[PDB]
């Protein structure tokens, strides 16, 4: 219920999505939307492409 | 972004290879200390074959 | 016609991977990954 | 009215920061009723009850005599509607007429009802 | 549907790695969903008129579109002018888009309450123009469903199909399509009772005449398109129209008229599957 | 039944309005084709295959509702529309609609970096028939546009995105040497001595096709080095396919050029290279024959 | 890649025709080689007519293809020798 107050008040998802790339999408809904042994040199790299697309 | 405090790696590197290569090497590691016992010791006892 | 455009001047394309294959930072690749030659702005601009 | 109601109340930390942004944004006093009504549901959707509805019941009692009025009016409205309410919709409607009468906020002169 | 958009627009959804999840009517009104059953099928309507000769002209009619608020029988006849009927290139778009944005300004003009949640649309023919402009109006979703209403026969009226086609511009009348229906009967039983009238005029409009005016006593007014009745008398002609509807479904598919059971007979009543120069 | 009756009599009794109709029937199968139904698959090729010529007026709306498929939630919605892509590929370019061929090959470009292993192989199994039916010089993007960025999915561990990978790099090595250079092509054959330890023979198999191709396209020699160096460093259970590949680069590039070298590692005291020696040359022998 | 047990028949080919895998196209019924294909392979029984319709004449998946003997088999004319189709014992 937090969660959906919190949507509320941000001045709805349709006033989110103006912010965000959405309409460059074109998608007609956001209601379809989803989200989602080895070696090597060095693995603790940081994870550049999540926090590109957040971008 | 930590650019002092990446983990280890430099460009022109090649990466680390199949544990294969790291067994033969391994493999031949171990032919090199056990050469260098048999040349501590001086032994003419051991010999190496002309199959290996 | 004059044509001229301040364009961003910095490729950051990844050279390792360009030119091999293959990055060793991977996933912490400061660059893009990407192995094209296709031509730059300010080469088209020379052109 | 509601959505703004309920925004500030749950944005709103204390009684004291919810009254000083409630006089911030100045309703006008023909919705005072409405303003009791959904303190009292606000109260009402809650599974225990919380004393922050109730201070800030007797904080709009203390500030503006029409709020209490209001109250009153409610009080008696609510004592003709209990049968309305579930077991703990009335416990907390219950809490806030305790909490506006051993606080004082209301008179018991409007008591007379039940 | 430019190519290269398609491409920039992939490019962008495989760079968010975002999918696509995703690829009754006639009871639904008395069911707290206001249904406004917005059908252009009667939008190109067009007379027919003959000469001296052998050649037969078409005469560019006054069309019609429909928009059924089926809780309270409200049937809204948008007229077009009789230029605006004929004579525009693409006609299942252009006009189809005209008669649209004729509809979103009436929407607009009309209240949010006034404006349905939903929107009973006929089968998907000419649907293209009327989701392009549908923007304007995106309170009723327009879909078809399982129950529909035979809005051909909506204009079918006396005094509806008279102010349609003494109209020499968008008139855009309102009426209601059981005014005598819904002061009698419930709300998915007036729109039962409507569309079981508009589904007899569409099968046969003599017996429809026979069965719902059997006699002058059921007149209507100007405003309405069901005949206006009593309680009994409504009930009978409803009645009377579902036995000629059922009869002369009967005898288009070989059946029985009483071969269709209580709920089967209510769902065929309500629109459900059982010149020139 | 429908699939079948097209087979047995054909399509040109079928007019075009009925066709339309049969297309959007299968169409609106597809759509609700909720189980793994590759039989439905199968007679929708059939069909299409044969209305031939006749589905060019039909391509633009399958190829949307295709592509709008491939925007699911769910792998296997867009893994059937890419075997849909695979099994149509020829009928698309039976009218030689080069223009969408290549712009669903763009398209498809930019799906290859899909995160499903099975999704990818349907993709590179689409990418092999399309490849197979445009023709050489036009396919966007061409193949040193492709190889490059076909370069790190050899890499992937999946055995069927290995398989179809490998597949379509034996078709370009086959047709398409004069893109791609020989740095890069060892470069391949670099990761193809580590894949050729994959668990199926026809995947090692095809291995050896492709190391016979690229020893056909850029010549013999530092394949033959790069083989000599692998096959004594092997040592394990492999490396009877790179004996295999070595006869296959002599085989199909003069073996009296490989036959020196093969002759001189056999003086290598190495225990197993002697071993693969004589197995290159056994295999060699009955692949030469007289 | 052969194995010491797993005689198929021993028995004369006939009009019975064999058929093979796809786990295992393409090589030899006899030295699994991959050589000039000549000889249709011919399995002389049962070993077609019945239940082993349309299988693999080798391991045992679903025959989709014309078993051939190749023609280094064919050079000792090992063709002849009977059917391949393996019977389990
Ligand atoms: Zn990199
Ligand atoms: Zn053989
Ligand atoms: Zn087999
Ligand atoms: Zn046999």
């Amino acid at each position: 219920n937090y969660r959906t107050d919190m949507i509320q008040a941000l001045g709805g998802v349709e006033g989110i999505l103006e912010h965000t790339l959405f309409k460059g999408t074109y998608f007609p809904t956001w209601e379809g939307l989803f989200w989602e042994k080895l070696t090597n040199a060095q693995r603790s790299g940081l994870n550049q492409i999540p926090n590109r697309r957040f971008t | 972004m930590d650019f002092q405090h990446r983990p280890g790696g430099k460009t022109g590197s090649g990466g680390v290879a199949s544990s294969s290569e790291s067994n033969r090497d391994r493999r031949e590691r171990l032919r090199q200390l056990a050469l260098e016992t048999i040349d501590i010791n001086k032994d003419p006892y051991f010999m190496k074959n002309h199959l290996g | 016609l004059r044509a001229t455009v301040r364009w961003d001047y910095q490729p950051d394309i990844c050279k390792d991977y360009k030119e091999t294959g293959f990055c060793g930072f991977g996933d912490s690749c400061k660059f893009l990954h990407d192995r094209s030659d296709y031509k730059h702005g300010w080469q088209i601009e020379r052109e | 009215f509601r959505r703004t109601i309920y925004l500030a109340i749950q944005s709103s930390l204390d009684f004291e920061e919810c009254a000083h942004k409630l006089l911030k944004m100045e309703f006008p006093e023909s919705q005072t009723k409405e303003l009791c009504n959904m303190i009292l549901d606000c109260c009402a959707q809650q599974r225990t009850y919380e004393k922050f509805f109730g201070l800030l019941a007797g904080r709009f009692c203390m500030l503006k005599k029409e709020y209490m009025e209001s109250f009153e009016g409610i009080f008696k409205e609510q004592y003709d509607t209990i049968h309305r309410l579930e077991t703990n919709k009335l416990r907390n409607v219950a809490k806030m007429f305790a909490h506006l009468l051993y606080t004082d906020s209301l008179p018991w002169s409007v008591l007379e009802c039940i | 549907a430019n190519p290269a958009l398609y491409v920039l627009r992939e490019r962008i959804r495989k760079g968010l790695q975002l999918y696509s999840s995703e690829p009754q009517n006639y009871g639904e009104l008395f069911s707290n969903q206001i249904i406004w059953f917005v059908d252009d099928t009667n939008v190109y309507r067009v007379t027919i008129h003959k000469t001296f000769e052998g050649n037969l002209t078409t005469k560019p009619i006054n069309g019609a579109i429909f928009i059924f608020n089926p809780r309270t029988g409200q049937l809204f006849l948008k007229i077009i002018h009789t230029s605006v009927w004929a004579g525009q290139k693409r006609l299942g778009q252009l006009a189809k888009w005209k008669t649209a944005e004729e509809v979103a300004a009436l929407i607009r003009s009309l209240p949010v309450e006034e404006q349905p949640k939903q929107i009973i649309v006929t089968r998907k023919g000419m649907l293209d123009p009327l989701e392009v402009h549908l923007l304007d109006f995106p309170n009723i979703v327009i879909k078809g469903s399982e129950l529909q209403l035979p809005f051909q026969a909506c204009l079918k009226v006396e005094k509806f199909g008279d102010l349609i086609l003494k109209a020499t511009e968008p008139q855009m009348v309102l009426f209601n399509l059981y005014d005598d229906w819904l002061k009698t009967i419930s709300s998915y039983t007036a729109f039962s009772r409507l569309i079981l009238i508009l589904r007899a005029l569409h099968v046969n409009n003599d017996r429809a005449k026979v069965i719902l005016k059997p006699d002058k006593t059921t007149i209507t007014e100007p405003h309405h398109i069901w005949p206006t009745l009593t309680d009994e008398e409504w009930i009978k002609v409803e009645v009377q129209l579902k036995d000629l509807i059922l009869a002369d479904y009967g005898k288009k598919n070989n059946v029985n008229v009483a071969s269709l059971t209580q709920s089967e007979i209510r769902d065929i009543i309500l629109g459900m599957e059982i010149f020139s120069s | 039944t429908i699939e079948k009756i097209m087979g047995n009599l054909g399509a040109a009794d079928i007019d075009h309005k009925l066709e339309e109709q049969l297309i959007d029937g299968i169409l609106y199968a597809f759509q609700e084709q909720t189980t793994e139904d590759s039989v439905m698959l199968n007679g929708f090729g059939t069909v299409v295959n044969a209305l031939g010529k006749r589905v060019k007026p039909y391509l633009p709306q399958i190829c949307g509702t295709v592509l709008w498929r491939l925007n699911n939630k769910s792998a296997k919605v867009r893994q059937q529309a890419a075997d849909l892509i695979s099994r149509t590929a020829v009928v698309m370019k039976t009218c030689q609609e080069e223009k969408l061929m290549g712009h669903l090959g763009v398209v498809l470009y930019e799906y290859l970096g899909e995160e499903y292993p099975e999704v990818l192989g349907s993709i590179l199994g689409a990418l092999k028939a399309i490849v197979n039916v445009i023709g050489m010089h036009k396919m966007t993007p061409p193949i040193k546009d492709l190889l490059p960025r076909l370069t790190p999915i050899l890499k992937n561990r999946h055995e069927k995105v290995q398989e179809n990978c490998i597949d379509l790099v034996g078709r370009i090595a086959d047709r398409g040497a004069e893109y791609v250079s020989a740095r890069e092509w060892m470069r391949i054959c670099f990761e193809l001595l580590e894949l050729l330890k994959a668990h199926k023979k026809a995947i090692r198999r095809a291995t050896v096709n492709t190391f016979g191709y690229i020893a056909k396209a850029i010549g013999p020699h530092d394949v033959l080095a790069t083989l000599l160096n692998n096959l004594k460093v092997q040592e394990r259970q492999n490396r009877v396919c790179t004996t295999v590949a070595i006869a296959i680069v002599a085989e199909t590039c003069s073996p009296f050029t490989v036959l020196p070298a093969l002759m001189n590692e056999y003086r290598v005291p190495e225990l197993n290279v002697q071993n693969g020696v004589l197995k290159s040359l056994s295999f060699l022998f009955e692949y030469i024959g007289e | 890649k052969h194995h010491p047990d797993l005689i198929f028949c021993r028995k004369q080919a006939g009009v019975a025709i064999g058929r093979l895998c796809e786990k295992c196209d393409g090589k030899c019924v006899i030295c699994d080689s991959y050589v000039r294909p000549c000889t249709l392979v011919r399995i002389c029984d049962e070993c077609n007519y019945g239940s082993y319709q349309g299988r693999c004449v080798i391991c045992g998946g679903p025959g989709v293809s014309d078993a051939y003997y190749c023609k280094e088999c064919t050079i000792q004319e090992k063709d002849r020798d009977g059917c391949p189709k393996i019977v389990n014992l």
